[PDB]
RNA sequence: CCCAUAGUAGGCCUAAAAGCAGCCACCAAUUAAGAAAGCGUUCAAGCUCAACACCCACUACCUAAAAAAUCCCAAACAUAUAA
């Protein structure tokens, strides 16, 4: 359902 | 709670905060319906200016007064307290708590006069030349009128002006 | 001195041209397009008094934007005293 | 800092009272007139036109000159020299839907609109308020002869308000 | 020898004054005050219908527009503000403002959950039906000092650098 | 320096008397008294 | 959000013809040859005329006694007519114009010889009269403001007050007497003659019930 | 309006990194907005305020650097909008 | 200062302040506004 | 406490009336702002309020004084179970 989040710059 | 430190480290400012550790209440009130901490402790018309055990709990470290939002308590019992700790500061009952001095300002010497129940500060009041005819006469105020309804073990009602 | 040019008087020139919108001197009279070239809300547009706030529905922006004015005008009629 | 003010096509004029405030501020009346006039040379005489004077640091002037007043393109389309007195009484002039549509198209070019980028139904609803404030009733259809009926009786009350007008001076002066 | 009547109040004879002493109003006094006891909860109102609207437009925009960014709106001179959304809608890029209290009952029942911590403090929305990312990304750059807060392009959660990358893409 | 005008209790300006707590308990008792002489007569 | 509210019906009222407040005369226009005793019962106690609204929502209400002249009356006038707006406020008078002859005897005449010759006119005022009533497309906020103004000038104990604040104060009043706590009032003692009381009290205090005194009138007693 | 009347006279530059999907930076966005009010702004055009959105994670920062070469870190992590302001009018007027 | 019963702020930029057991009006840009309580 | 664009200087008078000397209307743009509540300008600009937004200020909601003349006037006490 919700939106998984934005994944971190440095991974 | 919070603490904040300055640094000037090399010619950079920083200031930084940090979390410290922080009382909690203790378990079980007897009144766990209580609005206030005051009513849960059933402390309430409970207490007086001598009380520095439970005044110390809502005062700054230099002697200020919290918010009323953050302690918790009421408008009634934040005055009452407020007044108590005023009354404790005149009364000399809380010698860690002193007003922050700036560096390098030492009070000067003053003449030590031993008060209690001080109701307005030494420095406002005028001295009563002429104290009236006994019909209109002006008494000196000892005391809070706001804790009027303490409780009063004794028969005779607390006299709030002598 | 200084006041706006004479405006036409001719009943026809004025319901057959936007005389009004003719303002430059180079530029001539633009005839009045019929209903086919004018779109519909044109003519859906109100003409008479503002819709009242029971006519407005409750739920629209006009019924909150005409309540909010009308607590504006309050707030003024309250204070001008004051 | 920013100065706004209606100044009428062709007509800059080195008098007050836009020139005191031109001196001022230190921009030059005479070089703001001249630009003005060049500017509206192609736009007819008497014209109101919106002007929006940006005065630098360095007292010079940026002149931004938006469509003409809506107050004005209404009175020009119905033929009116001067509005109602008493508007939402009195019909001062008579517009068409048809008009208040070529209004909305001529001044929605201005920049207020064209920046909030309002839609022209916006836009006429503004021009229909904008005559009901004059007293100019607007009409969905109008035909030549209701017009000319509407003139004549335009004319008539014109003419009562002028011998209002005549009696009131009489009275002033009597007075 | 003063008349019933008179100007100043006049001294009353002792046992009178006695007697209005006793017959002196004495207020009921509750065994324990209300402010000591448990307050219940009183109903709030009803759902104002411009919330409502407020919750079908914000449904509405999410379900449609697909580029959606948030930005912390600055305050911005209102001239440079407008000019910056008349630039914004030459590229389509409608912006629009919300209340957050009206906003997060909507982020929390939807899939936008992870984007409520974007929402702290003034905020408005870039939005735009279809993808112009560059161009926002420009026209954000065009005032250093107002930020882009990342968003989500078509549900998907991305970063500022995520939304960088979007139109490099 | 504190003077009543002519005499203390008579007069237009009097010096002011003031109702005491035992002076009220006085008042109550009688009234409780003429209560119940009242109730007694009832009958 | 801001929760918006309806605006008041105000606008259902009707201004009448002549919204200001007329001219009150010093003395009526047929002079009184009889002169009159100093009656001083017509402002003791409580009011018995003028006590309701009848045309306006907002009026000037008496707690207390005593005499307005003229004076007081342009006072009034002059700061209704001043304060008011015509197009949305009216005023109307609840007192009659000064018909109570007043005498006075000349400077440093002894005592005998007659009454002195009528000098001026008086409108006797009671506590729990209106003075003046005022109404029309406003509200109580608008009015309060020069009403207390008039109120604090005029010679006795006055306060500006509406319907909803005049039916408040009775009520709160009777709830005051239904919940008073202490067992004995003033009423029932003068009533039953306790502690042989009556010889030291009053007969209009069997009406007055121990709330009035003289021209001066307790709120507080109950 | 304390600190637009105090002004950014003596203020090279401002920066302010914070990342919006972290709770702490709520203090920080709230500094930057009173930063970044146009007033403030327009007390010295030369100043300049920068914004730097990442997802490192790392804790707000706010870099002052003024016109005599010093610096001013203050650290959002557990500072208040108020403290930072505050702090910042006083090396304003120090410097 | 203007010894005053009722004291009453004549501008915003008015501030009520109790010193030395008595009420103060202070005023900055307009000092004729200070008052003192009676 | 924070911010406050715009049809438009609404027409009507006035040399001039721009929200704020008078008369009438009192609509409408922007999600958000009165054809203007209180200052200001000869008139304009220039300033707060009612706006939007951020966001628990969780307002007390009782009003209010004083001065004479030989020298103020018992001394004192807020704490031990109403007598
Ligand atoms: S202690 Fe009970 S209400 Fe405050
Ligand atoms: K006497
Ligand atoms: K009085
Ligand atoms: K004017
Ligand atoms: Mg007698
Ligand atoms: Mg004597
Ligand atoms: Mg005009
Ligand atoms: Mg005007
Ligand atoms: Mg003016
Ligand atoms: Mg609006
Ligand atoms: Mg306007
Ligand atoms: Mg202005
Ligand atoms: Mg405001
Ligand atoms: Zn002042």
């Amino acid at each position: 359902e919700a939106l998984a989040g934005a994944p971190l710059d440095n991974a | 709670f919070r603490e904040v430190v300055e640094t000037q480290e090399g010619k950079t400012t920083i200031i930084e905060g940090r979390i410290t550790a922080t009382p909690k209440e203790s378990p079980n009130p007897p009144n766990p319906s209580g609005q206030c901490p005051i009513c849960r402790w059933n402390l309430k018309h409970k207490y007086n200016y001598d009380d520095v055990l439970l005044l110390s709990q809502f005062i700054r470290p230099h002697g200020g007064m919290l918010p009323r939002k953050i302690t918790g308590l009421c408008q009634e019992e934040h005055r009452k307290i407020e007044e108590c700790v005023k009354m404790a500061h005149r009364a000399g009952l809380l010698p860690n708590h002193r007003p922050r001095l700036p560096e390098g300002v030492v009070p000067k010497s003053k003449p030590q006069l031993n008060r209690y129940l001080t109701r307005w500060a030494p420095g406002s009041v005028k001295p009563i030349y002429k104290k009236g005819p006994r019909w209109n006469r002006v008494r000196m105020p000892v005391g809070s009128p706001l804790l009027r309804d303490n409780v009063c073990y004794s028969r005779t009602p607390w006299k709030l002006y002598h | 001195a200084l006041k706006d040019p004479d405006v036409c008087t001719d009943p026809v020139q004025l319901t057959t041209y936007a005389m009004g919108v003719n303002i430059y001197k180079e530029g001539q009279d633009v005839p009045l397009k019929p209903d086919a070239e004018y779109p519909e809300w044109l003519f859906e547009m109100n003409l008479g008094p503002p819709k009242t706030l029971e006519e407005l529905d409750p739920e629209s922006r006009e019924y909150w934007r005409r309540l909010r004015k009308q607590n504006i005008w309050r707030h003024n009629r309250l204070s001008k005293n004051k | 800092g920013v100065i706004r003010a209606i100044v009428r096509a062709g007509l800059a004029m080195p008098g007050p009272p836009l020139g005191p405030v031109l001196g001022q501020r230190g921009v030059s009346i005479n070089q703001f007139c001249k630009e003005f006039n060049e500017r509206t040379k192609d736009i007819k005489e008497g014209i109101p036109l919106p002007t929006k004077i940006l005065v630098k640091p360095d007292r010079t002037f940026e002149i931004k000159i938006g469509q003409p007043t809506v107050s004005y393109f209404l009175k020009a389309a119905a033929g009116i020299e001067k509005g109602a007195r008493q508007t939402g009484k009195e019909v001062a002039g008579l517009v068409t839907l048809k008009h208040v549509y070529e209004i909305a198209r001529i001044k929605a070019q201005d920049e207020a609109f064209a920046l909030q980028d309002v839609p022209l139904s916006s836009v006429v609803r503004s021009i229909i308020g904008s005559a009901r404030s004059l007293g100019i009733r607007v009409v969905k259809d109008l035909s030549s002869e209701e017009l000319a009926a509407f003139q004549k009786e335009r004319a008539i009350f014109l003419a009562a308000q002028k011998e209002a007008d005549l009696a009131a001076q009489e009275e002033a002066a009597k007075k | 020898g003063s008349k019933a009547v008179t100007r100043h109040r006049r001294v009353m004879h002792f046992q009178r004054q006695k007697l209005m002493a006793v017959t002196e109003y004495i207020p009921p006094k509750p065994a324990i005050h209300p402010s000591c006891l448990p307050s219940p909860p009183s109903p709030p109102q009803e759902e104002i219908g411009l919330i409502r609207l407020l919750r079908r437009e914000i449904a509405a925009v999410f379900q449609d527009n697909r580029m959606i960014a948030v930005c912390q709106n600055v305050a911005l001179s209102a001239e440079d503000k407008l000019l910056m959304r008349h630039q914004l809608r030459k590229h389509k890029i409608l912006m629009k403002v919300f209340p957050n209290q009206v906003l997060k009952p909507f982020l929390e029942d939807s899939k936008y959950q992870n984007l409520l911590p974007l929402f702290v403090g003034h905020n408005m929305l870039l939005v735009s039906e279809e993808p112009k990312v560059k161009e926002m990304v420009r026209i954000l750059r065009t005032v250093p000092f107002l930020p882009l807060l990342g968003g989500c392009i078509d549900d998907t959660i991305l970063s500022r650098q995520g939304f960088i990358n979007y139109s490099k893409l | 320096r504190g003077r009543i005008p002519g005499r203390q209790w008579i007069g237009k300006h009097r010096r002011p008397r003031f109702v005491s707590l035992r002076a009220k308990q006085n008042m109550i008792r009688r009234l409780e008294i003429e209560a119940e002489n009242h109730y007694w007569l009832s009958m | 959000v801001k929760t918006l509210l309806p605006v008041p019906s105000f606008e259902d009222v009707s201004i009448p013809e002549k919204p200001k407040l007329r001219f009150i005369e010093r003395a009526p226009l047929v002079p009184k040859v009889r002169r009159e005793p100093k009656n001083l019962s017509d402002i003791r106690g409580p009011s018995t005329e003028a006590t309701e609204f009848t045309e306006g929502n907002f009026a000037i209400l008496a707690l207390g006694g005593g005499y307005l002249h003229w004076g007081h009356f342009e006072m009034m006038r002059l700061t209704i007519n001043r304060s008011m707006d015509p197009k949305n406020m009216f005023a109307i008078w609840r007192v009659p114009a000064p018909f109570k002859p007043i005498t006075r005897k000349s400077v440093g005449h002894r005592m005998g010889g007659g009454k002195g010759a009528i000098d001026h006119y008086v409108t006797p005022v009671k506590a729990g009269r209106l003075v003046v009533e005022m109404g029309g497309r406003c509200e109580f906020e608008e009015v309060q403001g020069f009403l207390d103004q008039v109120a604090h000038k005029l010679p006795f104990a006055a306060k500006a007050v509406s319907r909803g604040t005049l039916e408040k104060m009775r009520k709160d009043q009777e709830e005051r007497e239904r919940n008073n706590q202490n067992p004995w009032t003033f009423e029932r003692i003068a009533t039953a003659n306790m502690l042989g009381i009556r010889k030291v009290l009053s007969p209009y205090d069997l009406t007055h019930k121990g709330k009035y005194w003289g021209k001066f009138y307790m709120p507080k007693r109950v | 309006a304390a600190l637009a009347r105090l002004g950014l006279r003596p203020v090279k530059q401002v920066r302010v990194q914070f990342c919006p999907f972290e709770k702490n930076v709520e203090s920080t966005r709230t500094f930057l907005q009173t930063v970044s009010s146009e007033k403030v702004r327009s007390t010295n055009l030369n100043c300049s305020v920068i914004a730097d959105v990442r997802h490192d994670g790392s804790e707000p920062c706010v870099d002052v650097l003024f016109g005599d070469g010093h610096r001013l870190i203050m650290r959002g992590a557990h500072l208040t909008a108020l403290e930072m302001l505050t702090a910042f009018a006083s090396h304003i007027r120090a410097r | 200062f203007k010894n005053k019963t009722v004291l009453k702020k004549r501008c915003k930029d008015c501030y009520l302040v109790k010193r030395r057991g008595r009420w103060y009006v202070y005023c900055k840009t307009h000092p004729r506004h200070k008052q003192r309580q009676m």
